[PDB]
């Protein structure tokens, strides 16, 4: 694991275990987005299996068992460039990298793992991802941006 | 230090220093409260005086009341770590959200802190407005 | 939304769905619920009831992708359950027509149906099957096309059970055939009026394409309904001497006597009408009529043998120009049961040549001389059957049906063999229809089954003994298809015979009588010699052995043409339109072979694809390889796919049986993943996208917590207190 990204792990667990009341503690609700800001981008089905839980209160982490599960949410499977290429292509009946943004909408808050309706228009202005007048989007683009991080 | 904040404390020693012998005894003390508002116990008066390392001339005073407004940020500084929560910019909070943050977030207050702080607070419509708060906690 | 495809145009877990089998409804969606060895137990999606069913019981669906699919071949799965469900959503929706890869399927409609108009034929004149919906226009259509460009002849094999629509449906072929004459169309009137035989009618075609000839061919008529029948022009009268009233001869009031649309009144006038046309002299005709109408008489002469009379034995002997006293002679005395019998032998015999006679006849009026290319037959005759008592009726049928599916098997081989070789696939391998050359021979072979019974009639002595033991002398143990009666309203069985379709247990009793007929020698000579000139003609100068010959002449024909299956199935036996049994349909998939074309199928490449719509669908498989042949030789690579369950091909890919809908499976819960990944490649920038203001906000708070927790120590304060208080 590096002594550094231990550090590291130190260093971010504070911001959090402080905010749900410092007490050297953190709501395990929160592991994931722990994770979340060491780089990594765990699935929720990921995070549950370590020991995250779905609701507050629930129960809270000391550091000492946190180690383990950023070792765990490590050696999860991440998405490469040409995955998110693959399967954006088999909505595209042109061919011609495109997309609507209504079914873009679709695929993100509609299938797989889905995402709240919020966190959608979200992403869309942060990455000012822009439709033409035909409402479409290139969504290689898009796909670019995500990958890219909010700060590049 | 500061001066005008001199200037009142000593014309300050003054009239506390009733028998007038430019030092504070636990009569001083007693004397003058009475002569306004309730006074303090033996106790608090004795414990009040053990205060002061040495007799209570105007210097041991201005020490331990310098020492006490010691350790403080600017009316500036906190009205910023404020707007840090007023994303808007309306310098304003709303009343459930910043009880919300002092009550369980951070270094929690409890009840009686929360009480004591917020039986001053200036919330009319909601918000709490930090500003004026920050005044009055302040300048 | 055009009026003429009204009823001829189309309108999930792939680990939890599966097909359960069903006792109503033959197969059950099913979704599972828990594994245990072999004992899975799932739920009925549509009661939502529970029960456990043997793992090996289990059948895999198909996506809502194949809902009522024009071609049955391009499902994913072809089982006993996929193609049922199929039929039967169609079906319940006006459409009855289906391929099924080379073979077209008819569900008897039981309405009349507006899909057969000229409006209609328009439309499918000169189409290629996959460009128009299902059709039986497309079937005969396509047979043109391919006898005119391929220059040979074809041929379209109507089957199915009775009722099911064999006969409209080569009726509709020719109807079509003619609309893209006038007697061919009449011949159906005369033969429907007097038929219970099989068809075999060819028609030829000249050098402008145009009908110019045709001919019939009949096999075995029944001859039983003459006399008996399970339950449910005045003028002419006296020729004939029947009084007008059907319920009075007993040979024709057995079972039914009306028939619900169908008015035989006017029936009999277009039937003679008919007879004109054909080109009947009126005496022709007349002897027609009168032999038929004798049926009905000779079915009236009562007896005690001595006769009970002589009235009605001489109306017979009448209409068929002999002397009444010398028949009766040579009846109860040839040169009381066995008379009332051989009446009937005589009757049965009659009509036979009668109805043998009258098809030789119209096909007289049909060989016109003129040039002959090719032609186009169409075959309406008995599949496969079983019932709870089968006897030398079956066997015929059966033996009859055995050689067809070789024919069907081996068509299928060619053509199979024809694409890896135009694809470039590697199998030499052997042919097919080579199975169920055990049956054939044990059945025909020089010492077979018909050949014993054959060589048992000559013999007077023989017995139904003597036959079933001179049976097993011979195939007991020397042919495994041949097997002692199983175990089962089944009647007896003396035997079984291991068919194609099905094993069939069968009863050897009165075999021998039924293969070689018995009306007295004597009458033969009574007749040879008549006065009316067709019964001289009929008489003039065994089933098994004429069927044989007859057999082999249907065969040699057929494997000079391209064969065109089409079966027809009896969605149900109360005759009402689009209500399925399943159960009887069910049935028919087995033993119609459309059961034996999948099975065949399994054995190699079911499932074929362009490389170019390979590479769209499954490259979400391993994109992680992908710098459409090479693409896919990469992808299925990748997959670390066995070489066997595959194969390489030119232009398309060959997946064994089930492999691609394994495929659909990854290839679907691979892309459900991937799109996860993204949605937590998103979850993961936000987060990490507010890390900063989460840092600011830590600093803020514990500015106004440390500093107002101070402003609140100092209130708390005695000095301070005292101090505000002396302020001013
Ligand atoms: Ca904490």
């Amino acid at each position: 694991l590096s002594q550094d990204e231990i550090d590291d792990l130190k260093d971010v667990f504070e911001l959090f275990d402080f905010w749900d009341g410092r007490d050297g503690a953190v709501d395990a609700f929160k592991l994931g987005d722990v994770c979340r800001c060491l780089g990594i981008n765990p699935r929720n089905e990921d995070v549950f299996a370590v020991g995250g839980t779905h609701k507050m209160g629930e129960k809270s982490l000391p550091f000492e068992e946190f180690l383990p599960a950023y070792e765990g949410l490590m050696d999860c499977e991440q998405g490469t460039f040409a995955d998110y290429m693959e399967a954006f292509k088999t909505f595209d009946r042109e061919g011609q990298g495109f997309i609507s943004g209504a079914e873009l909408r679709h695929v993100l808050t509609a299938l797989g793992e889905r995402l709240s309706d919020e966190d959608v228009d979200e992403i869309i202005k942060l990455t000012d991802l822009q439709e033409d007048l035909e409402g479409n989007v290139k969504y290689e683009d898009f796909v670019k941006k995500v990958m890219a991080g909010p700060y590049p | 230090l500061p001066q005008k904040q001199i200037q009142e404390m000593k014309e300050a020693f003054s009239m506390i220093d009733v028998d007038r012998d430019g030092f504070v005894s636990k009569e001083d003390i007693k004397a003058i409260s009475e002569q306004l508002g309730r006074a303090p116990d033996d106790k608090e008066l004795t414990a009040m005086l053990k205060e002061a390392p040495g007799p209570l001339n105007f210097t041991m005073f201005l020490s331990i009341f310098s020492d006490k407004l010691s350790g403080t940020d600017s009316e500036e500084t906190i009205r910023n770590a404020f707007a840090m929560f007023d994303e808007q910019e309306t310098k304003k909070l709303n009343i459930e959200y910043i009880k919300d943050l002092l009550e369980n977030m951070g270094d929690n207050f409890n009840k009686d802190e929360m009480r004591m702080t917020f039986k001053e607070a200036p919330v009319e419509g909601g918000k709490f407005d930090y500003v004026k708060f920050t005044a009055m906690i302040k300048g | 939304s055009d009026p003429d495809f009204q009823y001829l145009a189309v309108d999930f877990d792939g680990k939890k769905n599966c097909w359960v089998p069903d006792e109503k409804e033959g197969f059950a969606s099913a979704e599972i619920q828990s594994s245990k060895g072999d004992e899975i137990t799932v739920k009925i999606v549509a009661d939502s009831s529970t029960r456990t069913v043997k793992k090996d019981d289990i059948q895999s669906m198909n996506p809502p992708k194949f809902e009522k699919l024009e071609d049955m071949a391009n499902m994913t799965y072809l089982n006993e359950a996929s193609v049922l469900y199929n039929l039967r959503s169609r079906y319940t929706s006006g459409l009855i027509y289906t391929y099924s890869g080379l073979f077209c399927i008819a569900v008897n409609p039981y309405r009349r149906l507006p899909i057969y108009t000229d409006s209609v034929i328009a439309k499918y004149r000169g189409k290629r099957k996959t460009e128009i919906p299902p059709h039986l226009f497309s079937v005969a259509d396509n047979a043109y096309q391919n006898m005119v460009t391929d220059r040979e002849n074809q041929s379209c094999l109507i089957t199915g059970e009775s009722g099911a629509g064999k006969t409209e449906n080569t009726k509709k072929v020719i109807m079509y055939l003619a609309k893209v004459e006038d007697q061919i169309i009449q011949a159906n009137p005369v033969l429907e009026a007097y038929g219970r035989f099989g068809k075999f009618i060819r028609i030829h075609f000249g050098p402008t394409g145009k009908i110019a000839g045709a001919d019939i061919e009949t096999y075995l008529l029944e001859k039983s309904r003459v006399t008996y029948q399970q339950s449910a022009i005045p003028e002419l009268n006296d020729v004939m001497l029947v009084t007008p009233d059907s319920g009075l001869y007993s040979f024709i009031n057995q079972g039914c006597l009306t028939v619900d649309n169908i008015d035989d009144v006017e029936e009999f006038k277009l039937c003679d009408e008919a007879f004109d046309i054909l080109g009947f002299t009126k005496e022709e005709k007349q002897s027609m009529f009168k032999c038929t109408a004798s049926i009905l008489h000779m079915g009236e002469m009562k007896f005690k043998a001595e006769s009970d009379g002589t009235a009605e034995a001489e109306k017979v002997a009448f209409l068929c120009g002999i002397n009444a006293g010398d028949l009766l002679k040579a009846l109860l005395k040839p040169k009381m049961n066995q008379v009332v019998n051989s009446v009937g032998a005589l009757a049965k015999s009659l009509y036979d040549r009668m109805f043998n006679w009258l098809v030789r006849r119209v096909n007289k009026t049909l060989d016109t001389k003129a040039k002959r290319n090719y032609y186009i037959g169409v075959l309406d005759i008995a599949g496969f059957e079983i019932f709870d008592f089968n006897s030398f009726e079956q066997l015929c049928i059966n033996y009859t049906n055995e050689r067809l599916q070789q024919f069907f098997n081996h068509h299928m081989f060619i053509l199979e063999q024809e694409e890896y070789k135009k694809e470039g696939i590697a199998w030499e391998f052997i042919d097919f229809g080579m199975d169920l050359q055990m049956c054939i021979d044990l059945i025909e072979k020089p010492m077979g089954i018909l050949s014993i019974l054959e060589e048992e009639c000559m013999f007077p002595k023989a017995d139904d003994k003597s036959f079933q033991d001179k049976l097993y002398q011979n195939h007991m143990g020397k042919n495994r298809m041949f097997t002692k009666p199983g175990k089962p309203n089944q009647g007896p069985a003396h035997f079984e015979l291991h068919h194609y379709a099905g094993n069939v247990p069968y009863s050897i009793t009165g075999w021998l009588e039924k293969n070689k007929d018995p009306i007295n020698e004597n009458v033969v000579a009574l007749l040879g010699a008549s006065k009316e000139p067709l019964v001289a003609e009929l008489f003039k100068a065994t089933i098994s052995a004429v069927h044989r010959e007859s057999l082999n002449k249907l065969m040699k024909n057929l494997y000079s043409t391209h064969p065109h299956f089409v079966r027809c199935i009896i969605p149900n036996e109360l005759k009402q339109p689009g209500l399925v049994d399943a159960e009887l349909v069910l049935h028919q998939l087995q033993c119609n072979g459309v059961l034996e074309g999948i099975r065949i199928c399994r054995k190699g490449f079911p499932s074929r694809l362009i490389y170019s719509e390979f590479k769209q669908r499954y490259s979400i498989l391993a994109p992680n390889a992908i710098p459409g042949k090479t693409v896919s030789e990469k992808i299925l690579a990748g997959l670390q796919m066995d070489p066997a369950e595959y194969r390489l091909g030119t232009t398309k890919v060959f997946f064994k049986a089930g492999v691609l809908g394994n495929l659909e499976e990854m290839r679907d819960e691979r892309l459900s993943k991937i799109i996860s990944m993204f949605q937590a490649h998103i979850r993961g920038y936000l987060i990490r996208k507010a890390y900063k203001k989460l840092q600011d906000q830590r600093i803020g708070l514990s500015v106004i917590q440390r500093n107002i927790r101070k402003w609140l120590v100092l209130r708390n304060w005695q000095w301070w207190k005292l101090y505000s208080k002396v302020k001013p």
